[PDB]
RNA sequence: UUGGCGGAAAGGCCUUGGGUGCUUGCUGGCGAAUUGCAAUGUCAUUUUGCGUGGGGAUAAAUCAUUUGUAUACGACUUAGA
RNA sequence: GCGUUGGAUUGUUCACCCACUAAUAGGGAACGUGAGCUGGGUUUAGACCGUCGUGAGACAGGUUAGUUUUACCCUACUGAU
RNA sequence: CUAUCUAGCGAAACCACAGCCAAGGGAACGGGCUUGGCAGAAUCAGCGGGGAAAGAAGACCCUGUUGAGCUUGACUCUAGU
RNA sequence: AGAACUGGUACGGACAAGGGGAAUCUGACUGUCUAAUUAAAACAUAGCAUUGCGAUGGUCAGAAAGUGAUGUUGACGCAAU
RNA sequence: GUGAACAGCCUCUAGUUGAUAGAAUAAUGUAGAUAAGGGAAGUCGGCAAAAUAGAUCCGUAACUUCGGGAUAAGGAUUGGC
RNA sequence: GCCCUGAAAAUGGAUGGCGCUCAAGCGUGUUACCUAUACUCUACCGUCAGGGUUGAUAUGAUGCCCUGACGAGUAGGCAGGCGUGGAGGUCAGUGACGAAGCCUAGACCGUAAGGUCGGGUCGAACGGCCUCUAGUGCAGAUCUUGGUGGUAGUAGCAAAUAUUCAAAUGAGAACUUUGAAGACUGAAGUGGGGAAAGGUUCCACGUCAACAGCAGUUGGACGUGGGUUAGUCGAUCCUAAGA
RNA sequence: AGAACUGGCGAUGCGGGAUGAACCGAACGUAGAGUUAAGGUGCCGGAAUACACGCUCAUCAGACACCACAAAAGGUGUUAG
RNA sequence: GUCGAAUUUGGGUAUAGGGGCGAAAGACUAAUCGAACCAUCUAGUAGCUGGUUCCUGCCGAAGUUUCCCUCAGGAUAGCAG
RNA sequence: AUAUUGGCGAGAGACCGAUAGCGAACAAGUACAGUGAUGGAAAGAUGAAAAGAACUUUGAAAAGAGAGUGAAAAAGUACGUGAAAUUGUUGAAAGGGAAGGGCAUUUGAUCAGACAUGG
């Protein structure tokens, strides 16, 4: 419990978590928001093909260099990309969050994702070795992910 | 610090900045002087270059030491089927330049133009011009009155025309759709000559002639990103030098402080729109006609097309163009072939021209024989055949 | 509503014929206050979402796949009911 | 506006000859231009000589050998979405 | 084989603040100031003009009542003999 | 070692594997050194020459010594240039 | 096995198949090749490249410390049966 | 006198720019107009000066009140104050019914150093006034220690010829195991043993968080165990330079 | 580069000289109203495209102290003497 | 380049810092050499470089004299509180 | 009678409060480095009490979501408070080669000062 903010009513929604997992920091970053205030089976739809290379995510703010694909127009942009480790640990947490939902009994029909938020876990240090006898640092830049699903109220 | 010795720039600065030209099809962007006093005629004409091959002729130039003497050209055939009137489009003179008006089409369509308004075809409704056909219903006003229009005003008058592309070897289904200014004279005759021509289709034969000097207007073949010595010709660096040669070794003085748009830099080379000009008619084929390829001299039957068939083109068999030299572009694409800007009177561009022969054995090798017959009678029998 | 004219960016102009309101050309009958000695007191035109009733019309582009006249990647050019 | 060169000797700029040519003008751009090159000369440390000095050493004297680092950032410029 | 494009993985240098010019004056060569030219999101590959780019409180020079290696009939001594 | 025959005259068929000549400067040669900018014409060298010394000695070591190197030596030797 | 061979090249026994991977094939590179005619005109300088090369038989200058120089140079030959 | 010739330099460019020709140019005259932290008059802050006033009569005599003049500032001198750790004294000070601390384009006082309040968070101690005392106030020192960015998902992860099909196992297989194929090291070995050195890396079972700069079910890794058998092989004995 | 007297800059903002340590004006608590300085008043820009007499036409006019240069010498240009 | 000897090399042993060792380069003596490494004397000295922490109020400089191994420093007088 | 930065036993401080105080408040002369002489750190704080999360559900697992414990989980053996740099998400706004600042006012947002006169 003690998410990031959210305005969503509490008892139409549900929610999960995960920490410290080693992925990338950046790429889960660009790829939660490729989802944001989806509907659910959009979502989880998306992200299978974006496996299968498909559709892709765009790249917005963790992109300088990144290669340009067709993929982009899409959504409006150049540069996109198709990270794999990301969207699988995020299609883990919208597997649990859904398992949650019907836990409570919400209806799977209505689920849209209503908060998806990536923040920087503590990093995980590697040693690189480097020309004329130095050590440079190789590090990790994992994770912690949580988003929460709700119900879309009515007309 | 006055350069050690002198030299001239490399390349032309009047033909950057060196992109991809904008469409693949390049733009006739001047037509010829119009003379209103003699028949409405097309100014250009819309063609697909195939490939080269090679003439003999006399040459007729007195105090040359090559006159009465055979010459052996190269010769460029471009497969030239007519060209179907759609659209006639007039256009006003005003202070801020030539504009359009209105264009008016024609009632009927087809299908190799009507799919150049599309991207995707196969499944599209095809529905591109079921509304202005109607215009048609009304015994005429809608299009009667935008004729009329265009008579009133308008300056200048051009005719929309495509080309035949299933007439031709191309797998490309969409055909090429133009502007072509109409020189004949007078705005009222141009507009009737266009209303009249609406469907109907014109041949080269009926723009272009013997000996004639025309233009091309094409793009350029491609050859992607390029390295600053083949695309400029700027000289390679030694063999010693270091993070290597092909380059430009100073891109620069220290001030003005900024690599400036005259020294040369890698980046496309090819893809570029040219206009080339002078370029002398020496044959304008029939298609009908099963010795295209046959002279006075060479009496044989024998079509335009080499043994082998056009190498990555295929056969002709359609009217054509055949211009001595060569010309821009590559075998498949669109040419625009233009009448000349001006009356040259080169002597040079005078003289006429009459073929003695015009080879005809295969591009794809060194080839030996011009006719299938030719071959036979040489190799006598095979082990097929017979 | 009858004619016409206007392509320089005409998108406006002139015209014919009635109908309808007003008419301060002129002569009457009423009304106005207390908004209190000025202060907030005439409504203009832009977009844009919705509301009703009528007329209307009934596509494509992109991804993926494909060509190689094109191409570092995008892009270009082809083909597919 | 447009050109203004090919060589022999020298690290050379300069100089000087040969030779072609329409002509072989003169200069600037941090004495343009080394994350562009080269490294022949200069000008570290090895070394021979001549002059100088008791000597260590010195020489605007001769001679030989002597490691040429980084762009992935901004801008400019070439091209590309 | 690279570069390039993709998945996974993922450093460093450097950083007052920043990053389009012309002229002016100015610590006598401006990204900023003054007067003008101008000026349109977000970007990809290349590039070596500029950032008087970056790498060790300048190798050369001078100053200091700062040294050290070395030499000698400088000054003052000393093992030895 | 010889001879005949044979082929698109090829045959050390791949692999393997000295370019040569005429000279000038310089060091005799083989050898040696600046590990990480100098391999050289610098150092060595054999050869030549000079110097000191007969042991109570020459040359050198040690703070001193019943101390030490040459010396398991003796001038065809040891030591110093 | 080839061959002069503990060379190079191919093999048996034994041991490996481990040193991120996919898709492309722009510039510029790094490493490997080739170029018509000319032949050092390039350059401080033939730097780099190229040319020679095994064996058999012929032949082989100046000079010399008489040992050399010398694979001097220059030529013919080379498979299979 | 004005004007013209005399009058040649390097990015494109400067009466400041536009542009101006009975001027918006040059010489001269006459009025009006614009405008500085200056001048004039007034309010307020402070500084300095002069003067009045506890004579009995509530609350500051280093006070209250009246009057005139004055205000630039580096190095630097002096003054009056703001704030911190601790100390004596005092408010019989605030506090688990919430101390201290922290957060807050909320509020109020002060020219300022600062002080005060609300709200949120928090959990055990803390403050005002008169004094005393200093290890007492940071932006810099290529300052110290720590922590963090842009750079950047970028440079890169290209030497050592080379991999492929299938099955098995597994949550998961380009990378494990088995099979097949294709290849390499080529006995001057990528074969089989040792010396120095390491010290358990050897073998088995289990097993993947970290590590093996992709991966991992694999391992020289992690956990738990097992394992080195001598009259004859070494040391041990001998002597060497020497100690 | 070096002296004399004074005034400045340095230590100093403000208004003018486009810009600018030092020129012109004027020195500075917080403000209100008025007036000016030096400098300006076509437009940029607050302020007469004011008034008056002349002079000047430049195929290189000219346009304001310090100040961002110009001379000898010439003109049958035009002015007045 | 050399490649059967002034050859290459293991281990053992000896030489230690104004000392060693040097076919000699000021070379080498544990990434250290024109005097190694370690600790202490040591917070070595510095006329030189850098930095030196709250507010407001008042006053407010000097770059000159004389003397100094004085000339990037002091003392002295002046200016200032 | 005098000395006493050592040793043993004690009482103290206007001393320091975990970057301070001894190098060491801790398995500190430790871990680690170096052939060697020597060099030599970092590192304290859940809660009164483990009551250290039974059980259900999703997952290969780590974990998540519920539940539960507790005065509190805005204390979960990453644990008291939990600042700054720097970051994600949400909301509002601006943005033609930097951004930030001054005087002034428009517009939007936000906050005030009132306080009393017969019914």
């Amino acid at each position: 419990a003690r998410y990031g903010a959210t305005s969503t009513n509490p008892a139409k929604s549900a929610s999960a978590r995960g920490s410290y997992l080693r992925v990338s920091f950046k790429n889960t970053r660009e790829t939660a928001q490729a989802i944001n205030g989806w509907e659910l089976t959009k979502a989880q739809k998306y992200l299978e093909q974006v496996l299968d290379h498909q559709r892709a995510i765009p790249f917005r703010r963790f992109n300088s260099s990144i290669g340009r694909t067709a993929q982009g127009k899409e959504f409006g942009v150049t540069k996109a990309r198709w990270p794999a480790k990301s969207v699988k640990f995020v299609q883990g947490l919208l597997q649990n969050a859904a398992a949650n939902a019907e836990a409570k009994g919400l209806d799977a029909t209505k689920l849209y994702v209503s908060h998806i938020q990536v923040n920087q876990a503590p990093k995980q240090r590697r040693r690189t070795y480097r020309a004329h006898g130095r050590i440079n640092k190789y590090e990790s830049s994992p994770s912690h992910i949580e988003l929460v699903v709700t119900e879309k109220e009515e007309a | 610090s006055h350069r050690k010795y002198e030299a001239p720039r490399h390349g032309h600065l009047g033909f950057l900045p060196r992109k991809r030209a904008a469409s693949i099809r390049a733009r006739v962007k001047a037509f010829p002087k119009d003379d209103r006093s003699k028949p409405v005629a097309l100014t250009s004409f819309l063609g697909y270059k195939a490939g080269m091959t090679t003439i003999v002729r006399d040459l007729d130039r007195p105090g040359s030491k090559f006159h009465k003497r055979e010459v052996v050209e190269a010769v460029t055939v471009v497969d030239t089927p007519p060209v179907v009137v759609v659209g006639v489009v007039g256009y006003v003179e005003t202070p801020r330049g030539l504009r359009s008006l209105t264009t008016v089409w024609a009632e009927h369509l087809s299908d190799e133009v009507k799919r150049r308004f599309y991207k995707n075809w196969y499944k599209s409704k095809k529905k591109a011009f079921t509304k202005y056909s109607a215009k048609y219903a009304q015994d005429g006003a809608g299009i009667e009155r935008e004729l009329a229009r265009i008579k009133k005003y308008a300056s200048v008058v051009r005719v929309l025309v495509h080309t035949q592309i299933r007439k031709t070897p191309l797998a490309q289904k969409k055909a090429h759709l133009a502007e072509i200014q109409l020189n004949g004279g007078s705005i009222s005759e141009k507009v009737d000559w266009a209303r009249e021509h609406f469907e109907k289709t014109v041949a080269v034969d009926s723009v272009f002639e013997q000996n004639e000097m025309i233009d091309a207007i094409a793009v350029t073949k491609g050859h992607g990103f390029e390295g600053v010595t083949h695309r400029w010709g700027t000289k390679k660096l030694p063999r010693k030098t270091h993070r290597g040669l092909r380059k430009v070794a100073c891109i620069g003085a220290w001030h003005p402080a900024h690599v400036m748009w005259s020294v040369a830099r890698a980046g496309q080379r090819g893809y570029h729109s040219r206009t080339s000009i002078n370029h002398k008619i020496y044959r304008v084929g029939k298609g009908d006609d099963e010795a295209n390829g046959a002279t006075s001299f060479d009496r044989t039957k024998k079509t335009i097309t080499p043994m082998g068939g056009f190498v990555h083109y295929g056969e002709i068999k359609n009217d054509f163009i055949m211009v001595k030299g060569c010309i821009p572009g590559n075998r498949k694409r669109i040419v625009t072939l233009r009448k000349s800007l001006y009356t040259n009177t080169s002597r040079k561009a005078l003289e006429e021209v009459s073929l003695k022969w015009i080879d005809t054995a295969s591009k794809f090798g060194k080839g030996r024989f011009q006719t299938p017959a030719e071959k036979h009678a040489f190799m006598g029998t095979l082990k097929k055949d017979l």
